[PDB]
């Protein structure tokens, strides 16, 4: 088995000393997740500021950046937004096969 | 061009950011054409309003600071124009918000007194709309047009 | 701590175009020489002709790093009143003997208001609150 | 300068005053190498 390294990437040159505040970059996402992923990280209390940018549309990038508060790394921020848009889809799955049945 | 020489030329005299200003007039030959000076008439306009999580949207999706258009190393944000009932900021708080990030730290705020294309009459009774007013590199008044 | 209170009489609600916003045109119950002139975001806080509005300027709510989003346990001067507003003076106008009107921008939401006392309170700061009730 | 033959052959004169002439064709103006050429389009992203 072999992790992907050229999916998600750390932009160095845009993070913050240590640790609230980076940049992050996904190759082959646009629109689709990006809105999604920013709207889920933006309801976490310890998140200052987020927002989501594609740089070019020619070029298959996406930049989310993600500015906390303390006691929380934009890393973890990233890692919680994730693990609550899958919980959240989830939920629509349940609720969907549920009212199928209900029909 | 195939040599440093030729290259320092390029990027420091024949450049596109030194040819703002022509040398016939000495007046500006850059800046936006259609849908931008359209768009600013109604992002700039009284009426528009926007939460947080649009506000921050907007900053981000033309300030990147990977691609260093910051000068702060951190995209900082004005508070909002109403606190109670709703968090709401104004259209014209994210022009400022852009230039609080562009312009240098160390230096202070832009102070300018310009006018508008769109005449007071057209925005309704007792506006100043016309008047573009910057204090301190704060747009105050007026909304922002081709002029 | 407060800079100015006063209650106003609504005189005129003007849209001008504008779906969201309105231009009062007030005047004070208790001074005779006192006027205001002030937009609001008539979509969060209705303001109707002949109504009380209880108009308060102050520095701050009882030093802030930056503004954060309200949390569980928060205490502020703004859970007294109604609408609140935070913006700058910019501008600060002699009108005859005695009176001077001052003028307020809560980015591009304006407000001008002429007196006579407030000299003193009153002062271009960066820094000023702007808060209605009823 | 010279007689009429039953467009003649070009003199070296004519070489260097062909149309602008290879002062104005060669020297004052020159194709050139690490170049290219397209339709340009409008971009607002870049």
């Amino acid at each position: 088995e072999e992790p992907d390294r050229e999916k998600i990437k750390l932009l160095t040159q845009a993070t913050s000393e240590d640790g609230t505040s980076a940049s992050f970059q996904i190759v082959e996402e646009d629109h689709t997740l990006g809105n999604a992923l920013r709207y889920v990280i933006m309801k976490n209390p310890d998140v200052e500021f987020c927002g989501y940018s594609i740089p070019h549309p020619s070029e298959n990038l996406l930049n989310i950046r993600i500015q906390t508060y303390g006691e929380t790394t934009a890393v973890d921020a990233l890692q919680k937004g994730l693990k609550d848009l899958m919980d959240l889809c989830d939920v629509v799955e349940s609720k969907f096969t549920e009212k199928i049945k209900s029909m | 061009p195939q040599n440093e020489n030729a290259r320092a030329e390029a990027l420091n005299l024949a450049n596109t950011d030194s040819q703002y200003l022509t040398p016939t007039s000495g007046s500006p030959v850059r800046g936006l054409i259609q849908d931008h000076i359209s768009a600013g008439v109604w992002l700039t306009s009284k009426d528009s309003f926007f939460t947080r999580e649009q506000y921050q949207q907007y900053i981000y999706g033309c300030i990147r600071p990977e691609d260093g258009h910051t000068t702060r190393s951190k995209i900082v944000t004005l508070p909002p124009t109403i606190f109670k009932p709703y968090p709401l900021w104004t259209g014209k708080q994210i022009i400022t918000t852009v230039l609080l990030n562009v312009t240098p730290p160390d230096m202070p705020g832009i102070n300018l007194i310009s006018k508008n294309k769109i005449k007071n009459e057209y925005w309704g009774k007792g506006s100043l709309e016309n008047e573009v007013l910057f204090k301190d590199g704060a747009l105050l008044c007026g909304i922002l047009d081709k002029s | 701590n407060t800079l100015f209170d006063d209650i106003f009489q609504v005189s005129e609600v003007d849209p001008g175009r504008y779906n969201k916003v309105c231009r009062i045109e007030a005047a004070s119950t208790t001074q005779d020489q006192c006027k205001l002139t002030l937009d609001i975001n008539v979509e969060l806080f209705p303001v109707a002709a002949q109504d009380s509005l209880t108009v308060t300027i102050a520095s701050s709510l009882n030093a802030t790093r930056s503004w954060r989003p309200p949390q569980a346990g928060d205490r502020s001067l703004a859970d007294d009143y109604d609408y609140v507003m935070y913006g700058t003076a910019y501008k600060f106008e002699e009108v005859s003997k005695d009176l001077i009107a001052v003028y307020y921008s809560f980015g591009g939401l304006l407000m001008r208001l002429e007196g006579n006392y407030r000299n003193l309170n009153n002062l271009k700061q960066e820094n000023a609150y702007l808060l209605i009730r009823r | 300068k010279a007689q009429g033959r039953t467009v003649p052959i070009p003199g070296v004169k004519q070489a260097l005053e062909k149309k602008e002439g290879l002062f104005r064709k060669h020297m004052m103006g020159k194709r050139v190498n690490y170049a290219a050429r397209s339709v340009i389009s409008p971009d607002p992203n870049i």
